[PDB]
């Protein structure tokens, strides 16, 4: 039978799909059994929650202040909260996230995320707090009044101590890099005083929140890379 | 005895194969399953809880 | 008679009594986007007649030694109404645009133009191996001049003419959608451009969708009358525009 | 029956997003309660008005099939043709997935595993620098023998346990494609284990850790009969590429570097890196 | 279901002459007016008489698939087998397809893209020149890594990152075929995209063209474990293949000579050659 | 399974079609979007006009020059305008044109062409012109009575400013070389004054024309080659 | 699951095409495609215009 | 249809013998008029008494297609791997069937031609003989790339024009199966000419003879990145096999010895060899 | 879409063959052809002349 | 696949017939022209009669 060798024979392609023999032939492999809990997309670990270390204040003696966001009885009337930018796979914000564990190994994702934020004050406390989503520009906001104008929600504290905020994507490309950059920006997010924290007799003067990532059910990523998280230099 | 299925490809297409080794070890990998269910790990209470009523 | 054309966009309109056919791009007449086609999720904005309307762009004068003009948009109307407010106050926008280009004169002048929309009009630095500001290629409405000689300075684009600054012969850019203004037999040329671009929406403070060329292949020319030069005006008007992502104003 | 015709297992493309308008009323999709340990499963378009669009994108890429589905070095040493030492012309490695820093990583994500194994090898050559280095010497020849829990292992490179006569053993020369082959799920238990918090005795004594399931046996590799005049030296290459996987229970992946082998003995490390204050964003 | 018989695309012939006699009329298909942007559709048989004929000729060969569906080298480099200079020992070469000059051309004549690649490397090995050569070396191995953008980089030919757990690579011995892949479409937009008359930051400032979107990722090369008594150069070409091709708005064809591998700077040219006067035609 | 290799097994040919492996396996791509403007034959690029520089006059200061012809109030009675040869893939005058780049590609051409002439004058100017298409032969033209021989058509500058002039493939081959010779030759085309330009009182004493040059719906092309007009030195 | 198709050859043939491989992007060109439609550069004027009648 | 199964061409075999007896008649088969340019188209059965013959006899092996139908050497160059002279580093041979004497002389039997061709490339090495030759070499890669007509054309071995993007190449490594490709029908004319009685100019003067129709373009050859310490000489032969052909016009084979490569020119020549008388016969 | 025909051999058997490439340049030789005429070298005279018959 | 090579592998031989790919893929050929005296085989040439050089007297 004929035949001629295209370019491309006898190399070693990583990704490949072939067959090849089995080097114990007729060999009866062990029953399968359901253990609970498998797993059949990177994307179901992926829309878990996972704490936000959002307190990088360079400043951190103890490393668990990292999860906590102080909040005072008295500030100014308008005054921020906290900052940061949206890139959860090359902030060091989300860098080690839960979420963003799983976008290191891409290169490419898209999809809108949630932002939950839990209330860890005593239950005689109340406030009202903005959180506000800016899309990319020329500078991040500065004050509420800018804050307000983009997208935003206003979370009441209650019986209720959690509150969602889904950050919608927008973006003129299907898809966003993993490694941000200028062209590729995605936004910054922001939360200031509402209203203010009141407190009464006999109470802390101080108070703790905490906030939550996750992507959303449209969420999707790309073109499988090596995370540069993890190295070695010498054989273990 | 040969499988005729189709191929990944937006909205813009026939593969052929044939196994030709005894035991199923030696297939090629079946990396053409997409479903998937999290429910398993996001919603794991015991009780529905609607989105729109409250939580508690 | 076909020589007389109407247009009415918003509350502006636009009348001439001597003009050829109106050019539409690659043959797609602008609209809007469609939901299997989108991208982002939230609700878009659609201000229509508001920001769908004729804007005049200032005026430039055609003396004899004139070599040329270009504009770069959707920069060019930054400023200009609510066009300019939607587009500082937004993250994503899109839309396309009705060019309208006039310039008139007697029957005893002679000389010929070039009108031509060249998307992604990529241009390179007057020297080689050196970056440029964002102000010798656009600076608002104000049309910049090409240069018959070779350009020198190192802080503004290469104004080549017969290389249209883009390294290209000038004489193929009869490929990008294009009319003629001919003394002859023509007072005005209309183009209707489509959005075209890689993605469905993007910014546009940061992305020159295309750019607008008006080049005199046949220099002005006349003889004892009053008249020293030939005004000419150009009028745009963005179609079927809608914007996304709110956010403070830039 | 000539042919099959598989059906089509319909392309799953991820949720679209509906038209959505201004709303006033008593429902509250925003406000949950994240203290049940349930995730909550609002969309943007229970928050703000939204336009419909129609997504095609697919998670095709990321299904546990395709994540583990890339070959991976996971050893490599080398052995010389002729020497002094006996224990220097030949390797003797346990087989164990822990050497390798990244793929261990990548498979540390799910605490059971259960797959069929794709090896391939390859092997490369270099004449050893020396004073004199003119020679002829034909192709050379490679022996790769595996032996299960309990076999003879041979102690020199002419031993008599080369005469494999139930171990598989490959034959390979230079300069043609690398050696593969195709190995079951070879467990004693119904599935690979990565973690294991328990000790070897009853009593509670002995080995701990992973270290004690690790029982796959051995890999054993020589030049057949090449013995050059001058040293030379070879270096093999194991890849291991996971088929019709199955996983269980995910684990959060690791932080800090690893530093043993057969252990997961660590140094504690920073959360994450730190920037100016909590309102720097440039 | 043995053959599913595809259709004939029934060769599509160009158009036919037919037969013309005198005319005397008021028409007037000559004249016409260029000022409209439109190319008058006239024929030979609107201007004088002609006989009918049959065109079998075909514009098969001008198609865009065709046009485009030929390999092309894209890169070229030298790395040592053994050396003192570490960075002497391995390529990392950034991808993009700027950097030769036909094909650069033949891409340019479009503005958007949208294709799947075949990519092909050819190797090459030779013993360098000096005063002692005389050695004996099995033959030699190559390895090729893809590193998708914001993976790790290796720093020596020896680092850890050559253990490829994701990354894709491939291994190849020298005397075999060359090696080959398929790349499918991946980019994050719709489609590849020439140029960009667009800056990176939002207030017009940094970097400006086609380099802010080219972020495809790097390709790394080594020899595996040669390391021979005496220097030996390698030199690796990668040749690009597009299919399954569809273009948009073209564009006329550069005239200028490529000066830069990221940027569109160029020097004034003529318009053409010149000759002695507007009636020569000799 | 016997087989025998046949030759030329193993050897990489740069235009061949073969399967090969996916090095991305189950990669999702980014959904198709009908961007305007597509195009799916170079011959559509063909077919559109494209200016000709015919004034080369090797004096030209002024690069944009080389676009205008020349035409003057007072000439003797029969004068000729221009003459250029028809070798559009290697004469100057064709060379850079939008059809000229796409036939340099290619080594074989057949089909007819159109030259459009259009009158940039003033309104009140008027004149007519000859235009006249000889075919190969020992000597080219030198006077109007030897050009009106062949093919021409006569043209009448009035409202309509433009005038197309077909030119008929008439050869003895199917198909004619890019590289022409003289074995291939395919003829001259020439301009004559018919009665001469006048003009009122008050008006430019000289007026100039333009030229445009395409493919008719028969064109085609054949064997691709590298085209010789690019080329570089070292590696960039 | 085999094509069939003629194969390019004036008036003076078949070849039979089998995919081996599970993803799209390694087929073969399709390099068999012929249509075209050269009027979205030609003629991108808004109102027909008759060669035969005058162009204004 | 699974199976076509394509109709026998029913073996044509030669005309039989059919039985014949004494004869008296008018009748005279024998004789003939030659004037009228017309062959005798007489056999046995019309002068002898023969007997009845069934020829089982066939013509298969003298068609055209089978006469042609096999693989000649057209061209033979060498050139090496490294040396002073530019020029001798690399082949440039303008296509031409004229240059070797016995597939000349096959073709020149027709007028005109049409046909597919095949073309295989076989390509040797040898090291050239000097007084120090220890080395270690690996092995040597070649690139063929044909530029049709009108094409750049490289200058040195390292040239740009080396990186083909529209022009077919072929890659080819030593040590494996020789090089092939297949060429269609690329002639301008109908069919290809073997003599053409005719001149280049309308006023016939400039080239004349078949020298004017030879426009098929070139082929080069080099070392991709082979540069050894000492020379190396390789050759390469070129082998032309056509297939699917037609042929019209026969003209009678020459007798003249060949002495030019673009000309017909030769030397008068002797009709045949001579003999002691018109008797002789031993 | 496989092709079945006979191979040769006096009288005392069946090859198959497929395409694998989209041109049909690519094909094997056809040199399974026998038809053939002579007549056109032989008898290119205007009227027809029975060998029985004289010539002239 | 399984497979092994048989003699004869990798081989040049002069008169065989296998399929190769084509350099010049979707190359539109000439339209073919029936050119007056078509011949299809060597014997046709064969029976066409010439003249024998009977005198051959060495003088
Ligand atoms: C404790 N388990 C051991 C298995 N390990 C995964 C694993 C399983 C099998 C292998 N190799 C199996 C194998 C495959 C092929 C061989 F020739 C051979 F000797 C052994 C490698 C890693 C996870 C942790
Ligand atoms: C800005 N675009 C970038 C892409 N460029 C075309 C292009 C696209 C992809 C490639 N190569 C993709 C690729 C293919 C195979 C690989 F192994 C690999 F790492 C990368 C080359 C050129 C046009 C301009
Ligand atoms: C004047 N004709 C020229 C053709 N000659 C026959 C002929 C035709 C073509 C060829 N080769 C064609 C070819 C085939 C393959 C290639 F790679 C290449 F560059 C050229 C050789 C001889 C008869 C006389």
């Amino acid at each position: 039978l004929p035949t001629m060798n295209t370019p491309g024979s006898t190399q070693f392609l990583t990704s490949d799909d072939f067959q090849s023999p089995c080097a114990l032939p007729q060999f009866d492999v062990t029953p399968s059994m359901n253990i609970p809990g498998e797993v059949k997309n990177l994307m179901e670990i992926a829309e878990v929650d996972s704490v936000v270390p959002v307190n990088n204040v360079q400043d951190t003696t103890d490393q668990m202040e990292m999860f906590r966001i102080p909040v005072t009885i008295n500030a100014p009337l308008q005054q921020q909260v906290f900052g940061l930018r949206l890139q959860p796979g090359l902030d060091s914000v989300f860098k080690h996230t839960l979420l963003g564990e799983i976008l290191n190994y891409y290169a490419h994702w898209s999809g809108s995320m949630k932002l939950t934020f839990v209330f860890c004050g005593s239950a005689m406390a109340t406030g009202k707090f903005l959180i506000a989503y800016s899309p990319p520009g020329a500078n991040p906001p500065k004050t509420r009044k800018d804050a307000m104008l983009g997208t935003h929600i206003i979370w009441d504290i209650g019986l209720q101590s959690s509150c969602v905020l889904c950050v919608p994507w927008i973006s003129q490309t299907h898809y966003r890099l993993v490694q941000q950059d200028e062209y590729t920006s995605a936004g910054y997010v922001t939360c200031w005083y509402q209203t203010g924290m009141i407190v009464p007799p006999g109470t802390p003067n101080s108070s703790s929140i905490m906030c939550f990532a996750s992507a959303c059910n449209d969420f999707s990523v790309r073109m499988l890379r090596d995370t540069p998280f993890i190295s070695q230099d010498n054989k273990l | 005895g040969a499988q005729v299925s189709t191929q990944k490809t937006a909205h813009e297409i026939h593969y052929t194969n044939i196994n030709y080794y005894k035991d199923a070890a030696s297939n090629s990998a079946n990396r053409q399953d997409f479903t998937q269910d999290p429910s398993k790990f996001t919603e794991p209470v015991k009780d529905v809880m609607i989105k729109s009523l409250p939580a508690l | 008679s076909d020589r007389v054309r109407s247009i009415t966009l918003g509350n502006s309109t636009i009348t001439t009594q001597e003009c050829a056919n109106v050019v539409v791009g690659y043959g797609r007449w602008p609209t809007y986007l469609r939901d299997d086609e989108a991208t982002a999720e939230d609700q878009p904005t659609q201000p229509d007649v508001a920001t769908c309307r004729f804007y005049t762009l200032d005026s430039i004068k055609w003396e004899k030694g004139s070599v040329g003009w270009w504009w770069k948009f959707p920069e060019a109307l930054s400023d200009m109404g609510l066009f300019g407010q939607n587009m500082q106050y937004h993250y994503l926008g899109r839309a396309g645009y009705t060019i309208h280009v006039q310039c008139n004169a007697s029957k005893f002048h002679q000389g010929c133009l070039l009108v031509v929309c060249v998307p992604e009009a990529e241009m390179g630095g007057a020297v080689v191996g050196q970056a440029f500001s964002a102000t010798a290629m656009a600076n608002g409405d104000k049309a910049y001049e090409f240069t018959s000689a070779t350009q020198s300075d190192q802080t503004k684009v290469q104004t080549a003419i017969h290389n249209a600054g883009m390294g290209v012969g000038v004489g193929n850019l009869t490929i990008y959608p294009h009319q003629w203004i001919n003394l002859r037999t023509n007072n005005s040329a209309t183009i209707v451009m489509p959005y075209i671009n890689s993605v469905p929406m993007d910014n546009m403070f940061r992305h020159y969708n295309f750019t607008l060329m008006v080049i005199p292949f046949v220099k002005l020319d006349y003889a004892d009358t009053a008249s020293t030069y030939v005004p000419i005006t150009v009028t745009v008007a963005p179609m079927c525009a809608e914007y996304n992502g709110l956010r403070l104003a830039q | 029956g000539d042919v099959e015709e598989a059906i089509e297992r319909a392309v799953v493309h991820v949720a679209d997003t509906m038209r959505s308008g201004p709303s006033n009323s008593a429902s509250v999709p925003a406000l949950t309660a994240v203290e049940t340990g349930h995730t909550s499963q609002v969309t943007p378009s229970d928050t703000m008005q939204t336009r419909h669009v129609k997504n095609y994108h697919s998670r095709s890429e990321s299904t546990v099939e395709n994540f583990l589905g890339r070959s991976a070095c996971v050893y490599m040493e080398e052995y010389k043709t002729t020497d002094n030492d006996v224990n220097k012309k030949f390797v003797a490695w346990p087989i164990n997935t822990k050497q390798m820093v990244q793929m261990r990583r990548k498979l540390e994500m799910f605490t059971y595993l259960r797959f069929d194994m794709e090896v391939t090898f390859v092997i490369t050559s270099r004449q050893d620098p020396g004073t004199t280095l003119a020679q002829d010497m034909p192709v050379l020849t490679h022996q790769i023998m595996y032996v299960p829990p309990g076999g003879p292992i041979p102690a020199k490179v002419d031993d008599y346990a080369w005469q494999t006569s139930t171990n598989p053993s490959i034959f390979w020369t230079e300069g043609n494609a690398p050696a593969r082959m195709s190995i079951p799920f070879i467990s004693i238990g119904n599935a690979y284990s990565n973690f294991y918090d328990g000790w070897s005795n009853f009593d509670q004594r002995g080995s701990y850790g992973y270290n004690t399931l690790n029982n796959l046996g051995h890999i054993y590799v020589r030049h057949v009969s090449g013995s050059s005049p001058h040293p030379i030296t070879s270096t093999i290459r194991v890849y291991f590429k996971p088929k019709h996987t199955r996983a269980w229970v995910p684990r959060p992946p690791r932080l800090c570097q690893y530093k043993k082998a057969f252990s997961v003995d660590f140094t504690p490390t920073p959360i994450t890196d730190t920037r100016k204050d909590i309102n720097t964003v440039t």
